[PDB]
């Protein structure tokens, strides 16, 4: 609400805040960071017309209208992002696999995944509209479901030696345990 | 004049026109002679509903004595163009252009009240000028007649020959007879 | 100029026109010659009221000198279709397609004022053209004529032959005579 | 253009048109030739006032030159139907169906200004066509004439013969003369 | 087009039309041909100001060229009825009815600008039909003629013979001579 | 259509139409044929501005092609009665009545654009009737011309004989000629 | 009457006409005979949309049976000197001025419906009076006549001989014929 | 029906018509036959814009077919009187009076679209009655003709002889030819 923004103006300039309790706080050393999600909403918004029209809006355009210029005057700097890279998204699978593999190390389990499968899984999870928000969920879903059934009693209990690779026709990962 | 109505929205009470309130429920009204302005308004209503929820099906009530064919074609192409099925519920009266839009509705959704009346006729037009100029305009009227007959057969399902002989002169098809002919799927008695 | 009436609610006070305020109380007004545009408002009003409370009855005051036959059928078809019982009150005057809607009301909820008058006659129409076209257009007038008498006989409960002979010419029926005829159940002296 | 007025209230200030402000005080203006549309506004106003206060007396300022007799009966029926006593005042002229509504007010509440003029005459109507149809329409006007004489006799209290002979030709009655006839109880000059 | 004006009351800022703003200050405008609807508006404004502050005095600016007589009497009857003195000012021109309302103002409050004009004429009307009907209508105009002369004599203060003699034919009266005639009290050039 | 404009106020933004926005700056607009209705709006604006600041001068733009003389007197008398001096600026053209109001402004506040025109001619009117009636009307129109020539001479400063000769027939005075003739003080180029 | 629609803006629900909402989405509606009045409304929409976001593209629907040349020409010049590509769509029918504005859109952006019927013919007008004025008036319509065919040839790409010969008399072009003629492409229903 | 356009303000969203919103951008539209009421509306907009910013140049589009000459002077005088420089943009047909407004535009800011048509002609009017009265009206129209011709040569810069010859009879001038005659500075680049 506008009143919420009004409170922000005080800390940026006055550097102090007064409330009903009456306790004074120190904002000399405090840091402030914000996040704008309005741009994401407009990208997925449909257009009322016979043919949809591409809208490659920029981050700068939203703040000009939604936020009063007074805030921009006090603002020190604004950063912008587009997408990380195609390769980094593939690496994101590897980074999660590192922590996931660390989990296997506790269980004394070893697992390998195909380089091609890692790339496809990254693309499936990653989305332009949603970014990397759903990527975390898909990583676990790929292997947690099948592994769970056999970890209680099976080769995974002792060494694992798991092998993971996709099928060209079915595009579905296959799990084989060799202890 | 149009009577205002109240919607009990969560935010608060809001006043809407009777037509505007119904439009929010995917209900459009085709009333009176077909014209460019009224048809263009219907086209605008369809696009607005499409963006709101393309999965939901639009409803349209055809109570008109017919009119210009050029404007009516904009509604026909728009109905098929948009993904939402444009249900058609003839109320009171339907004419050649009105019935053409009635048949344009998606299969299984077209409706016609029990006492509704439908009429179909060949396109009526005239031109004055030199003999050569009359010929070109005559060709378009014939082309429109041929094209309209072909489109009617696709939705109706009747053979082109049958429609041509039936549409040569005014044919009044009641609501029960329409189901037999194929202009409408069934009458509206239960949802 | 329609006046504005203040309505007081717990939430607050909302200003509505006189007609809209009565619409909120399930009171529709059928005034003037019947037409497609004014009938669309009556039809739109019935649907809104039906959704707000389908159990509650709807009242349709009728002060009309008659009008288009087809436009009225839209109103008539919508009255039988909806679940709410559509009561009808004949204030001032009722004529062809104005009286048909009066008798169309639910049984036991049709009334006439003590000094009201109602008239009934067959549909009036005409056409000019070739003899072949006049035959089909003329045949349609008989179809609606026979169909209209079937509906009136159903509501009034009288024999079809009695209505056919009576409808042939104009018949002015006073409010008490209407009860004997079967158009209305009684006079609205008080509830 | 109609002026707007401010109504002071504890909750806040309300803006009303001049006519609507008077409606809040149970003041209804019957101005212009009587018609089906304007009568509904007067009828709708009477019903709205009844709900607000079914015991307080309504007021009606009649300044009309007369009009459709059947539309006026819609107002006359409502006046006697509703429990409130519909007081009547005559501003300027009063003619056929204007005076009928002026004398239809409750006893002791009908009034006239000193310069207000009242006119009374039999209904005037015409129909052309077949001789059989003319007889039917002619009999109606004669029947309506008797109803007008019978109803006026009750309010005025004079015998039907006096009203029948006097109503044959146009009769102008000033405020003092009207009181003697019985159209109104007294004048408003001093109360 | 009507220009909007700002008042800036203690409670807050309000916007009113120029005519509505003046009405709040008890300034009423009478312009154009007299008619039932415009007269009704003037009567409504007088009643509204009466209840707001009966102690104060109402002002009326007459710039009308004359109109219906019955409508004017409605305004005149309301001026003498209400306790507030309805001051009258002649802006531009005053015809028979405009002058009858101008002179109807309370004594010591009727004014006319120096370059203003006044005109007084006998009532004009016509009737066509049977000789008997003309006889009844003829007496009405004569009775009304005597009524206007009788009322004009009281306000002006002259003998009935002088008013009828001078008003037989159209007579124009400038601002200074009008004061001598008793229509107006004094000029509004300065106070 | 009238374009809206936004103004900045301490509490909140204020939206006013273009004409009303200029009213706040004491800028009145006199456009089109003069009439009792438009003139009533002009005097209403003048009276409103006087109360706001009876010292600040009013500005009345003149782009009228002439009109009825009766309505002009209301504006002319109003201009002289109010304390504020009215500044008359001739835009495009000023006919006989417009020129009369133009010269009626306070000395030193009368202006004309370099390309504006000024036409002046005796009053135009006609009466068709009997010889006795025509006699009265002929005298009145001549008396009206006498009152306009005398007032024009007062403001312009020319002798009555000079105005009579110049006003006997139509005459068009350019912007510089108006200054020499005495209708306006000077051209509006610097301020 | 124009129905009112509710838009769920971040601040709150806003109620405005149906055309205004479509205008918000860069949709301009051209309907009826062209005239100097409705032309300004269309031009006003283009100028306002340009100031809001000139990078985006504007859409225009054509359902007019003809109109004045000067009025329709005002829209043509407007669409040319503005960066937003004004897409043109034919709804129901086009005419001499409707088709001119239909083919004036950016190459590729212009589209047409399947059952749309287009017509193009030379402008028709006449002047009566002294022989001298008819000569000057007649010579002017010939000069402007060539200009329409010249500008039409630029967009369509056909030789001026084809356009002038075809435009000499009314020529009804359906959706498939228009594609072959080079005036406009076909709508992408998918 | 004129459409409404929402405006973005820090305090809250506002709704204005398309014409009114353009006024905020110092854009004034002109169309239809020149009339007394129409002219005063344009004059009101000019005065309002002057007070808002007397330095920022105004833009005035013209698509009128001509009208009364007297009312047109009210617009001309105001444009010269007001300090802001009006940028006359001829978007369509410009008759004798319509073209006069284009010349009144400040030098260096006059513009005309490439396909716009600008026709000039002598003032057209007439009177009927007594010979004495006809003489007054006849002399007046001739005097008015001189004034318009004289002011035309001021802005255009052509000699009175040249202006008299082109304006004696109906003349139709295209957009490129206007630059040669000095009526307009140059066509809009984009």
């Amino acid at each position: 609400h506008p009143d919420v923004f009004n409170i922000l103006l005080q800390v940026m300039d006055n550097g102090t805040l007064t409330d009903n309790n009456g306790r004074k706080a120190d904002f000399r050393n405090v840091v402030l960071v914000m996040t704008t999600n309005a741009g994401v909403r407009e990208t997925e918004r449909k257009s009322i017309g016979l043919i949809h029209q591409d809208n490659s809006t920029d981050a700068m355009e939203e703040i000009k209208k939604i936020f009063t210029p007074e805030f921009r005057n006090r603002l020190d700097n604004i950063i912008w992002f587009d997408h990380l890279s195609t390769d980094v998204i593939h690496q994101v699978v590897d980074k999660f696999i590192v922590e996931l593999q660390v989990q296997l190390d506790q269980k004394g389990v070893s697992l390998e995944v195909s380089q091609e499968a890692r790339n496809w899984l990254a693309e499936k999870g990653y989305d332009r509209a949603m970014g990397a928000r759903p990527m975390a969920r898909v990583i676990q879903d790929n292997l947690k479901k099948p592994l769970a059934n056999e970890l209680l009693f099976g080769s995974l209990v002792d060494g694992g030696q798991v092998t993971v690779a996709l099928d060209k026709e079915k595009n579905e990962l296959t799990y084989g345990f060799q202890s | 004049l149009v009577p205002m109505v109240i919607e009990q929205t969560s935010r608060g009470e809001r006043s809407f026109d009777i037509y505007s309130r119904l439009l929010k429920e995917r209900v459009i009204f085709l009333t009176g002679q077909v014209e460019d302005h009224m048809a263009n308004l219907i086209v605008a209503q369809m696009l607005f509903l499409e963006a709101e929820n393309p999965e939901k099906d639009i409803y349209l009530y055809i109570n008109s004595p017919g009119g210009v064919i050029t404007a009516g074609m904009s509604i026909y192409d728009t109905m098929q163009f948009i993904k939402p099925d444009v249900s058609t519920i003839c109320m009171g009266q339907a004419a050649s252009m009105g019935a053409f839009l009635l048949t344009a509705g998606a299969k299984g959704k077209r409706f016609c009240l029990p006492n509704s009346r439908v009429m179909i006729h060949q396109p009526l037009g005239g031109y004055q000028g030199q003999a050569t100029d009359i010929e070109i305009h005559a060709r378009e009227i014939l082309k429109v007649k041929g094209r309209m007959n072909e489109l009617m057969a696709l939705h109706t399902g009747q053979s082109l020959e049958q429609i041509e002989r039936d549409t040569e002169r005014d044919r009044f098809l009641s609501a029960p007879e329409a189901v037999e002919y194929g202009l409408v799927d069934s009458i509206l008695t239960h949802r």
